């Protein structure tokens, strides 16, 4: 309801997404990209774009 | 545990605790940090409260020597104990 | 006050806005500054200040 | 300086715009 | 005198936007007439020799410029000599009074300071340096000594002097004690950053240009938009992606430049496309920046297309770390790259070990090699160690 604090949670959308990927990468490498998108609930191209950003 | 001195506490922490941590901040702004800090005002009130807080917060080498402690019963011992500090 | 001791008496006027404008830039020349400030505007707010 | 610091390429200079043209046409 | 050297360089070689030569030629003709410099109107003949887009029409009919006559004549030369002889008469009248007075070392040096400005504004280079050396020794402090370097740097940027100007640049810096002096810091970091340009150091260029004290803007040599122009070009090499989001994109000095000067566009189109690592948008902004940035600037167009090869090398490394195996036609329909011309573009790096990309010519897929290892790092010590042992044997056998 507060527009001043709304800009912070909009920036946390990418921060918490990268933080959620830490729980996915817990079994180190050799994970399926399609299996990652099913857990986070995003498009394949959306996940591949965020993984290349980190 | 000591309130009301935050006005004079900020000036001491910047002239004492700050240069001991980051010494490159004064070189960038071009300001010579003072080599020490004195204290004035009516005796018997403060000057022991802010120094005690710095010694506990910094947790580093601290030397407390009384002003008249440098005087020794021997002549030449007086000046030798000053340089030793 | 009588002659024979002090042959020249110089009266120092107090600093002014135009006087402190050139003094402010000299002391600040030894430190970091910003070109976005104003020399005569900062000295304008100060009145009756010494060196 | 020498190697490609001077001679560089001297080719495909004005032909870079032709790469985007052939992509938007032959599509 | 920033527009004096800028418009004079636009008339040398311009392959894009020939209309700028008209505003450049009309400016240099009206500037010399309004100033006291005699020879800078004559230098237009020798400086433009053997250059594309000739600005001089006499025996050469190939001139493509809009104003084709720079020809030197005695009509304007005689008028400029009258202003030079009339001004030196007023200065010598004051200097003669100073020589008979000789009050302090400031008035004795001020006689040569007025000459140091006079000989610089009449078109003398070596004659002006002889006058600056006299005022340097007679200065009462470092305040009058740095003003001598300002005139040296003025004649050094026009004639491209990397020796006498660089030596006097560090002389004022060292002296006895440097300190936090604003004049010996702000001016040094800007001028020495300009000297790093021509030699392409890139080590101090990112720190002394992308990071500036405030605006600089002395207006005498270089301007505000010029410092921010080289900052976007030099900030793409030494500064990594960590500093691009701090001192480049989020820099407060570059936030107001978009709404001020829209003719640059090197802090937005180039920065956003590189930060997002999108080759589709990054490609068309290469030639748009190359035309309006590299060509008009004097310290850029000397190299030009070499920067295009280096700037494209940055985006190839951004995508290489984003995947292992990828088809060639995937980036063709997405990032808009030609498959037939992709092998020739990457052929200037991979064999030189500039990139780890490996393309399979059978199935048409690209792979990724090992970016770093212990073996490739020890190769730098081999060339550095063998190059050092040469001086030990050369200087060792020379002294005997």
């Amino acid at each position: 309801g507060d527009e001043l604090t709304r800009s912070h949670f909009n920036a946390l959308y990418d921060t918490l997404l990268e933080s959620n990927l830490c729980k996915i990468i817990e079994p180190f490498e050799c994970v399926e990209i399609s299996h990652i998108s099913k857990i986070i609930g995003l498009d394949t191209q959306q996940v591949e774009g965020k993984l290349s950003q980190m | 545990d000591v309130g009301g001195l935050d006005m004079q506490k900020q000036e001491i922490r910047e002239a004492v605790e700050l240069p001991l941590v980051q010494a490159d901040l004064y070189e960038q702004i071009g300001i010579d940090p003072p080599r020490g800090v004195l204290l004035y005002g009516p005796p018997g009130t403060g000057k022991t409260m802010l120094v005690k807080a710095v010694a506990n917060s910094t947790k580093a080498a601290f030397i407390r020597v009384n002003g008249s402690e440098f005087v020794h019963k021997y002549l030449g011992e007086g000046p030798r104990m000053v340089r030793d500090v | 006050l009588r002659p024979g001791r002090i042959d020249r008496k110089i009266e120092f006027p107090p600093p002014s806005v135009a006087a402190r404008a050139e003094i402010l830039r000299i002391h600040s020349r030894k430190m970091n500054l910003t070109r976005g400030i104003n020399l005569r505007k900062v000295a304008e707010k100060m009145n009756g200040c010494s060196g | 300086e020498n190697w490609d610091d001077v001679e560089v390429d001297d080719d495909f200079t004005n032909e870079l715009k032709a790469e985007l043209d052939r992509y938007k046409r032959e599509n | 005198n920033y527009e004096v050297s800028e418009k004079a360089f636009l008339l040398t070689q311009s392959k894009v936007s020939i209309e700028q030569r008209k505003e450049a030629a009309e400016f240099v003709l009206a500037k010399i007439k309004e100033e006291e410099m005699a020879p800078y109107y004559k230098y237009l003949c020798e400086e433009y020799l053997v250059n594309n887009g000739q600005s001089d029409l006499e025996h050469d009919e190939k001139s493509d410029s809009l104003n084709e006559w720079i020809k030197f004549d005695q009509e304007l030369y005689n008028e400029l000599c009258k202003k030079n002889e009339s001004k030196i008469k007023e200065l010598n009248e004051k200097i003669q009074k100073l020589e008979e007075d000789d009050e302090g070392e400031l008035e004795q040096a001020q006689a040569w300071i007025n000459l140091g400005e006079y000989y610089a504004q009449i078109g003398d280079k070596d004659n002006a340096e002889k006058t600056l050396g006299k005022s340097l020794s007679k200065a009462i402090s470092t305040g009058a000594k740095i003003d001598v370097m300002l005139t040296i740097a003025r004649l050094g940027f026009f004639y491209n002097d990397q020796l006498y100007v660089k030596e006097k640049l560090e002389a004022v810096n060292s002296m006895i004690e440097k300190g936090g002096d604003w004049e010996r810091r702000n001016r040094y970091k800007t001028y020495y950053g300009i000297h790093c340009l021509a030699v392409r150091n890139f080590k101090e260029a990112a720190k002394l240009l992308v990071d500036s004290l405030a605006t600089f803007t002395s207006i005498e040599l270089t301007s505000y938009e010029s410092i921010a122009t080289y900052a976007s070009v030099t900030g793409l090499f030494t500064l990594e992606r960590t500093d691009l989001k701090s001192k480049v994109i989020d820099s407060p000095e570059l936030l107001s430049l978009i709404s001020t000067t829209a003719a640059l566009q090197s802090i937005s189109s180039l920065t956003i496309s590189l930060y997002a690592s999108d080759y589709a948008s990054y490609f068309p902004y290469l030639l748009e920046t190359y035309a309006n940035v590299l060509i008009p600037c004097k310290y850029l167009n000397r190299h030009a297309d070499f920067f295009v090869r280096e700037m494209r090398r940055k985006v190839y490394a951004q995508l290489l770390e984003s995947y292992k195996t990828l088809s060639l036609k995937s980036m063709a329909s997405a990032f808009g790259v030609s498959v037939a011309f992709l092998d020739n573009d990457l052929g200037k790096f991979i064999p030189n070990k500039q990139l780890n990309c490996v393309i399979d010519r059978v199935n048409g897929i690209v792979e990724t090699n090992r970016p770093d290892n212990k073996n490739a790092q020890y190769h730098l010590l081999v060339k550095q160690g063998d190059g050092l042992l040469t001086k030990l044997q050369k200087y060792g056998a020379a002294v005997r």
